[PDB]
């Protein structure tokens, strides 16, 4: 699974650069908008390789483990 | 603010008196970096002529743990090699030599190995600190490729066994060897790889320096539990060998 | 290619480290409570805490964040409460030294007594660091090398905001605390004095620190190269000689005609980086106290270059030639 | 049926049952909150 | 003379060309095919600037001062009193770097060690060429170099970087400032460490790696490691000197204005009031 | 509609509930300052422009 | 019933009403200072 | 048509959920933003000029 | 029966039939709000 | 709304006292500190002009 | 062709849908960010001067 | 049979049936929004 | 009300104390500070200026 | 009980008991300074 992660990061590189050409468009200028583009990509794609790569696989997997976590407590 | 004389003033004097310093310095610099190695001999094992324009220096000593003792330094060789297989390709000196049977078999050149201690390492508790991980309690992968249980693949593009286990060194929280089951085919027994030489793969597990034919001859390991440093540095010399006497390609001009 | 050492294949965890004790008890002043973080473990150690908590660095925490506090909200206040321009002009404020015409006596809290009050809380944080790195040592047993390396830049920073103003006569000769402030007091510094190239402890600490820098790159490829022969386990190497510090000593050997040993490499590092605020410290201490213009000093003592062409871009273009005209 | 949580159907309804009461409240306190604003200073 | 453990290493290989016409050793140094190119190119380049000093009328270290040619030449030859000198010489050191460079290479594949150590100085080569030939060829004359000399070549650095007003502002001089400082403190935490640690006070026994873990993470709560530290020292030294490079070859062909200047676009982002 | 209480059969509640947590009060935040970087319905300037 | 944290249903009463006391004399202070605010300088 | 059902045998229902989530998000902002750069299409100021 | 997810065909054509109503609904909501608009200020 | 004491059989009590007070401290000096900003809800000037 | 569905016997119907929604969710905006950034084909600015 | 990937010669075939109607489902709606589009703003 | 007590039954009393105390002393400061920072409020200058 | 603190209730009684009074005796002194300081300087 850091195979997910460095997907994440990448979408999180797309995004910047998108969001650059996009403030161009609207008037901004380059530096202007890729200090913008570089910010999408740190704080989105840090986002999203915590949330989707946490919701790792596991079915009834994932159920034993929390209800056995609902067990330690209840008696901690 | 006035000067000595002439144009002597405050800075010069403080420029001067760190020139000298330095120089100090630098004597007491090269002279601690003597304390193994000297003196200096020829090519067929006596004293030189030549031992150059620094004097040697005086004697330290270091009180070491768990009891083994104390050791004092600069004194007498004591990781010397006896009987080493080579022959000299000249009369006087400055010129290569020929290894006399197998290189890689007598520990010569880039396969050569220093008589460490017949013991292993120890931790804080005075316990061993490499251990495999079928022995170690509460180790587990938490990140990366799992390598247990993978193929291994010679430099020639031979499978040779199978990874049966991991030797950790649980101070540092670190994997120090890679253990390996050889197939009837390609020798027999177990044998280790260090983790510096070997790429880990999604189906396959590297290993460029050797090929499959000398899998056979890797040195073992007295106990499966604990590994002394005298086989550690014949393991490790093993493997780096092989850089460069695994094919006669390899020892040849590249050009 | 054959695997380089940069990042590990496979991490591995157990049971957190808590550390080592003797009799001097160091557990009862350690925080419980440790974390893992996988990121950093693809380079380093993964581990996260604990630390220890002594006087000496409770009393440097607090006295630092002082400091901050009051140059934090000093710059808040000039520019008006007003946090969307507090945020556009953060590089460019600081809290700045007194005026010349107050010597060194107390000057108005507008015009540098709040410079003077933070900066005796800055101090007296330095100092208890310092007595912390010592004190842990004499705790673990060690030698008290950190202290003295850490002594060194002290030293330098000593120089720099207590010695010379007081020497001179102002504490108007004092750095502020700025990000841009702080650089065009180094340029200005550089120009008030005639030129600080010509500075020969300038120069020696400029010496020391391009020396250092190739000293890291130089052991630190050395000591990733002898990694396949258990070159990264220093101590025991040191204790007992491999073939991992045999080759290393050969490399050098064989390419600029002498070489170091394992303990001894260590030493040319201290020394190096400890030499460069040393002499950093003694060339600024030189300066306005003794020597006013180091162009002419150099011009005294005749290592000065001369040209012989001439001044001017007309004796060699002309206005328009160089518009395209 | 499907879970990967641990909870069962009749956890999962209770605490959907909770979670729109606390989130209908909530819509009400802005709805109220619009109208004032509206009221005050319009924007269509 | 030979080291005592050191005959056992000298065997025959391991060569990238030459085979064992050049395979041996004079005094210390090893020679081979790069071990001639290098010595050739080191002293012809030594001798020519002695006579370029002999040729300026000065003797004096401190003085010598062989200089590129004017800009009115472009990037062709210029006459060897005029800057040709130094343009020969600039060929010699180039030669003379690459030359080290391979040598170090087939040290490395005798000893059966990595190439780190090749690796890592091309970067600082990176950086001259980077000074005398990048930079000059793309700002369209060889006379943007810096000349050779102890006290002449310090000149040139201040006079280059008023060109720009306040050369402090540049945004990627801050990084490697920040880079060159970060590497000496590291260096020095780390040697004193080892010594600390190999040297104890009088009348006790010596430390291993547990006890270094944990001076660190009771000074400040966190310990890098034995093999960690020395990948972060080479990565910084090697950061160190890409941003240098970097910070050069814009502030001429890139930018032509002050640096403060540079710093406008955040001044006047349209969020602010 | 009538089946959406299954929403918790996949997602865990507490995480949920943190990220919502913090996300309604940047919007609410970041809706507060688009209102006060306008003319018309900055608050703040309106009431001394009418005194 | 379900408890991600340990405690139970009784437990995690007493605790909410607390909670709700203390909420309400924060609320009650505000609401005062408030009105004197706008007594003292009006807004709207 | 009949079986586009089967998406869910291929895709975690959970990952697809948190980032259809933040795409969406995402999107809504950027139109809104985009719809406010505008001079005929910007509601804060029509109002200023329509009162 | 291919099932990377590990999920059995009933319990995905469940999931499906509920999630295309909470899209039918999203879509629904955008609708009435792109007519309104429309209404407001047209673009075409 | 009677079974709003739940809450508390998801997050633990002594984490969310912590971030409440941290957080209704820095909103109520983050609130002052913009009053301070402005002419007219600035007391100390307010007071220096009454006078 | 009747043997194009073939291709999921060496390609990962899994790795085939992300990579496809990526792309032609990043190629519609490049086109219609190209069309904002023309004259003739800008339809908020058409709005405004037609009425 | 080649299977690079873990599957069969009759999953495949299913898998491409269904995905092929989606392929001309976005297709039907793109060529109505093109053929809107150029009505609307001839570029030929 | 009657049942503030409890909160000893949740935080440690150590904890709290110490930070109390600093955030005391910080605060008291920070307004000392404030206060000597305006025209009107600056006691010292009063002295000064009223004789 | 519900204790995280290993505290019985009534020793937190006592606790919070002794630790009121303080808190009066620190809010009460700081009224009278306020008074003085209205009465020497009135900010409002
Ligand atoms: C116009 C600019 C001037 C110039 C003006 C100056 C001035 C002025 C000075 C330097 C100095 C130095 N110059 Mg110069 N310098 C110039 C050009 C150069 C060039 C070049 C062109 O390439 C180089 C390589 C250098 C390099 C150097 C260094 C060699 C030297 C700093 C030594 C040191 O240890 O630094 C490292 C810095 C320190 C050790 C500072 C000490 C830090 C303390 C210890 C920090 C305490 C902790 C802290 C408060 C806590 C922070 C918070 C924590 C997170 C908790 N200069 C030109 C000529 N230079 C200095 C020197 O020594 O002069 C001889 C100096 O004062
Ligand atoms: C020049 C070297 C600098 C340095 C480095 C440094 N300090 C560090 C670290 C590093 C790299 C840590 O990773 C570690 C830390 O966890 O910081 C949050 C830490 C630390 N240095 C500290 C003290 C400290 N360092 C100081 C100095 C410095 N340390 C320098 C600035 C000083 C001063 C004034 O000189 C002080 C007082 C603490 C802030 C912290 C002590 C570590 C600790 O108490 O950890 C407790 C364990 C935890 C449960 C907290 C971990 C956070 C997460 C909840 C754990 C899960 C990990 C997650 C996956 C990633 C998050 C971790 C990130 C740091 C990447
Ligand atoms: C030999 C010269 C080199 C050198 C060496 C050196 N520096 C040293 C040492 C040594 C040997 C130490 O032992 C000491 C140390 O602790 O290192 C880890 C240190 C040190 N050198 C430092 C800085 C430093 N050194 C510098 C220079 C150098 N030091 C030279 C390159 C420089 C510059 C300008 O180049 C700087 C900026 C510190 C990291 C540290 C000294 C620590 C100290 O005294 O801290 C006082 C603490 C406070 C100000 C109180 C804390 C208040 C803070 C403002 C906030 C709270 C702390 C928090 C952890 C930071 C914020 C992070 C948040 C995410 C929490
Ligand atoms: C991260 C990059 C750092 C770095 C790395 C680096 N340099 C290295 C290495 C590494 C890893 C080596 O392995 C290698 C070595 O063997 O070191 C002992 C080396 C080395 N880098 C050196 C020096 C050096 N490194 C420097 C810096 C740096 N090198 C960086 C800080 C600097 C400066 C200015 O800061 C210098 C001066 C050499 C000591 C050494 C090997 C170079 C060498 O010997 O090359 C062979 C050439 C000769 C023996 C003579 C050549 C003669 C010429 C033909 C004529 C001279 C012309 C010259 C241009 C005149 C300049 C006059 C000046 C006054 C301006
Ligand atoms: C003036 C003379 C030099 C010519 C002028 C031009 C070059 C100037 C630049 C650098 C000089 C470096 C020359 C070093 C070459 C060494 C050659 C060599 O190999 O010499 C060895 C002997 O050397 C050594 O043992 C190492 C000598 C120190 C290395 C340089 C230190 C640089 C320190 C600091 C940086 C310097 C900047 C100045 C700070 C100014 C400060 C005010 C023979 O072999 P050995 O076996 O090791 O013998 C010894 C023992 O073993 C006995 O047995
Ligand atoms: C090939 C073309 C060359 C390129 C041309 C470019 C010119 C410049 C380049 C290099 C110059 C260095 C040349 C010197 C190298 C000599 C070769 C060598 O070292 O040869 C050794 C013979 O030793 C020596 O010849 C000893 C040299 C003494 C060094 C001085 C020490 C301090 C020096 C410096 C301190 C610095 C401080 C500041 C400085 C200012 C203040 C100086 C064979 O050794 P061996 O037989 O193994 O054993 C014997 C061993 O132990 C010791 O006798
Ligand atoms: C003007 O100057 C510039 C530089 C701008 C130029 O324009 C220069 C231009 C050139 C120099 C252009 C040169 C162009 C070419 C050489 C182009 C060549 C193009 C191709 C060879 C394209 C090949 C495309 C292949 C495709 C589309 C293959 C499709 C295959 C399938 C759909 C079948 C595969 C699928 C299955 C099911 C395999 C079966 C599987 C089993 C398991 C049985
Ligand atoms: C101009 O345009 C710009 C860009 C400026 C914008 O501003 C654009 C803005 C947008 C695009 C905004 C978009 C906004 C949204 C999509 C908002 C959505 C909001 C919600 C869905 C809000 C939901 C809120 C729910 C709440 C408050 C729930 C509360 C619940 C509780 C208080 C109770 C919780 C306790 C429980 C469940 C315990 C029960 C436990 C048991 C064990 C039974
Ligand atoms: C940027 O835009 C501007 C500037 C306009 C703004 O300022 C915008 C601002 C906002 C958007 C602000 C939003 C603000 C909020 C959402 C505020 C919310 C405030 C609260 C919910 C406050 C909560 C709590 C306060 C208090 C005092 C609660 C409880 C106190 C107690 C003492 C409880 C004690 C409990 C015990 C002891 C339990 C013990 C029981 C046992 C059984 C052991
Ligand atoms: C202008 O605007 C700016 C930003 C400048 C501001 O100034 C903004 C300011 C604020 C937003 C300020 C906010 C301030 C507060 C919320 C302040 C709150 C203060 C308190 C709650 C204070 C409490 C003090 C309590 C004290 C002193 C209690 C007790 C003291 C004791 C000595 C008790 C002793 C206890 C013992 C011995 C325990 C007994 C032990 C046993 C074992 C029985
Ligand atoms: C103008 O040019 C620019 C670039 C400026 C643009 O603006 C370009 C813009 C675009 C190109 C925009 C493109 C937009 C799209 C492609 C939008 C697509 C939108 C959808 C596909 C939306 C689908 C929404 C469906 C939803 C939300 C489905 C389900 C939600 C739920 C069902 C919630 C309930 C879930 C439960 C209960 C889980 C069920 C679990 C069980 C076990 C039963
Ligand atoms: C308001 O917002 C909050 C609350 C978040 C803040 O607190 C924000 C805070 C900031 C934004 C802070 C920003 C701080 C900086 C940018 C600081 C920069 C600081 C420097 C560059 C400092 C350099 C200092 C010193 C230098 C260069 C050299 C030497 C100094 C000294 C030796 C100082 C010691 C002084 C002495 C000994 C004199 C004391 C006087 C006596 C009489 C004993
Ligand atoms: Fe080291």
């Amino acid at each position: 699974d850091m195979t997910c992660t460095i997907t994440c990061w990448g979408i999180g590189v797309l995004l910047g650069i998108m969001t650059t050409v996009g403030l161009m468009v609207v008037g901004w200028s380059f530096l202007q908008g890729a200090f913008m583009g570089v910010l999408a990509w740190l704080i989105v794609g840090g986002v999203l390789a915590v949330a989707v790569c946490g919701k790792d696989n596991a079915e009834q997997i994932r159920a034993e483990m929390a209800a056995a976590r609902e067990r330690v407590r209840g008696a901690t | 603010e006035e000067t000595f004389f002439g144009n002597f003033d405050l800075a010069s004097l403080s420029l001067w008196l760190f020139y000298g310093f330095f120089a100090l310095l630098i004597y007491y610099l090269q002279t601690e970096n003597m304390r193994e190695g000297y003196p200096l001999e020829d090519e067929d094992g006596n004293t030189a002529a030549n031992q150059g324009p620094f004097p040697l220096p005086k004697e330290k000593t270091f009180k070491l743990q768990h009891g083994r003792g104390e050791l004092t330094l600069p004194g007498e060789d004591v990781q010397r090699r006896d009987n080493l297989a080579l022959r000299k390709t000249a009369h006087g000196n400055g010129f290569p030599m020929e290894p006399t049977g197998d290189p890689m078999l007598d520990g010569v050149g880039p396969a050569s190995w220093s008589k460490r201690r017949d013991v292993p390492e120890l931790d804080a508790h005075g316990h061993p600190k490499i251990v495999p991980m079928s022995a170690a309690e509460g180790f587990g992968v938490s990140a990366g490729t799992d390598p247990r249980g993978l193929p291994v693949m010679a430099g020639d593009g031979e499978i040779v066994g199978l990874v049966s286990d991991m030797w950790i060194d649980e101070a540092e929280q670190l994997v120090r060897y890679l253990e390996l089951e050889l197939d009837p085919e390609w020798g027999d027994g177990k044998r280790l790889v260090q983790r510096q030489m070997v790429r880990i793969k999604s189906d396959r597990v590297k290993v460029r320096s050797i090929y499959g034919k000398h899998f056979k001859n890797v040195p073992k390991t007295k106990s499966p539990n604990q590994v002394t440093l005298l086989e550690e540095d014949k393991i490790m010399a093993y493997y780096a060998g092989g850089t460069l006497y695994a094919d006669e390609s390899r020892l040849e001009p590249q050009l | 290619p054959e695997y380089q050492n940069i990042f590990t294949q496979v991490q591995v965890q157990g049971p957190a480290e808590l550390g080592v004790d003797n009799e001097n008890n160091l557990t009862e002043e350690r925080t419980t409570g440790t974390g893992f973080s996988q990121l950093i473990g693809w380079i380093g150690n993964a581990q996260l805490g604990p630390i220890y908590l002594g006087w000496f660095g409770i009393i440097s925490l607090v006295t630092g964040t002082l400091w901050f506090n009051i140059v934090g909200f000093n710059m808040l206040s000039q520019v008006g409460y007003s946090i969307p321009e507090f945020i556009r002009q953060l590089f460019w404020l600081a809290l700045e030294p007194p005026s010349p015409e107050y010597g060194l006596r107390m000057p108005p809290l507008d015009d540098g007594g709040w410079f003077i009050i933070a900066s005796f809380f800055l101090l007296v944080s330095v100092i208890s660091w310092w007595l912390r790195t010592y004190q842990l040592a004499e705790m673990h047993k060690m030698g008290k090398h950190v202290a003295w390396a850490f002594a060194a830049a002290i030293w330098l920073f000593l120089v720099l905001g207590l010695f010379r103003p007081i020497l001179m006569g102002s504490w108007s000769e004092a750095v502020p605390y700025g990000i841009f402030p702080h650089l065009d007091w180094t340029t200005a510094f550089s120009i008030r004095y005639g030129n600080l190239y010509y500075n020969p402890f300038h120069a020696l600490s400029i010496v020391f620190l391009y020396g250092s820098v190739l000293l890291f790159a130089m052991h630190g490829a050395t000591i990733l190269a002898v990694t396949r022969f258990g070159g990264d386990r220093e101590l025991e190497q040191i204790y007992d000689r491999g073939t991992a510090s045999e080759r290393a000593g050969l490399f050098w050997r064989w390419t600029m005609g002498f070489n170091a040993t394992m303990e001894g490499i260590h030493r040319w590092a201290w020394w190096f980086a400890v030499l460069t605020p040393i002499t950093g410290g003694i060339g600024i201490l030189l300066t306005g106290t003794v020597v006013d213009n180091w162009f002419l000093w150099a011009v005294e003592h005749n290592f000065a270059p001369d040209y012989t062409q001439d001044y001017g871009y007309e004796a060699y273009t002309t206005y328009d030639g160089f518009l395209g005209r | 049926d499907l879970s990967f949580t641990g909870l069962t159907d009749e956890q999962a309804q209770e605490l959907h049952s909770v979670y729109m009461s606390g989130l209908w409240l909530f819509s009400a306190v802005a709805v109220v909150a619009h109208l004032a604003t509206f009221i005050w200073r319009p924007w269509f | 003379a030979l080291l005592s453990f050191e005959r056992k290493y000298r065997v025959r290989g391991g060569t990238l060309i030459g085979g064992d016409l050049f395979d041996f050793w004079v005094g210390p140094f090893y020679v081979g095919f790069f071990g001639v190119t290098t010595a050739f190119f080191a002293l012809l380049g030594t001798i020519l600037i002695f006579w370029g000093a002999s040729q300026q009328g000065t003797f004096n270290p401190w003085l010598i001062n062989i200089a590129p040619p004017d800009l009115s030449y472009g990037l062709g030859m210029a006459p060897l009193m005029e800057g040709g000198l130094w343009q020969i010489i600039t060929i010699c050191a180039i030669g003379a770097f690459v030359s080290w460079a391979l040598r170090e290479v087939e040290i490395c594949r005798k000893l059966g060690m990595g190439y780190h150590v090749p690796f890592a100085f091309s970067v600082a080569i990176f950086a001259y060429v980077t000074l005398v030939v990048f930079r000059p060829l793309l700002m369209g004359a060889w006379g943007h170099g810096f000349p050779y000399g102890i006290w002449s070549h310090l000149d040139w650095v201040s006079n280059t970087g008023y060109a720009y007003l306040h050369f402090h502002y540049n945004p990627a001089h801050m990084l490697a400032v920040t880079f060159f400082f970060t590497t000496t403190l590291a260096l020095a935490l780390h040697g004193a460490l080892v010594l600390s640690a190999a040297n104890p006070p009088k009348g006790e026994e010596v430390k291993g790696p547990d006890n270094e873990d944990t001076f660190f993470r009771d000074f400040i709560g966190y310990s890098i490691g034995t093999l960690g530290i020395h990948r972060v020292g080479l990565l910084l030294a090697l950061n160190a000197g890409f941003w240098s490079a970097v910070c050069i070859i814009i502030s001429g062909p890139v930018w032509t204005k002050g640096w403060p200047e540079w710093w406008n676009w955040w001044l006047e982002m349209p969020i602010w009031p | 509609m009538s089946k959406f209480y299954k929403i918790w059969l996949i997602f865990d509640p507490r995480r949920v509930f943190v990220a919502q947590g913090v996300f309604l009060f940047l919007l609410a935040a970041m809706i507060h300052l688009v209102l006060l970087s306008t003319e018309h319905f900055n608050w703040f300037e309106l009431a001394a422009a009418n005194a």
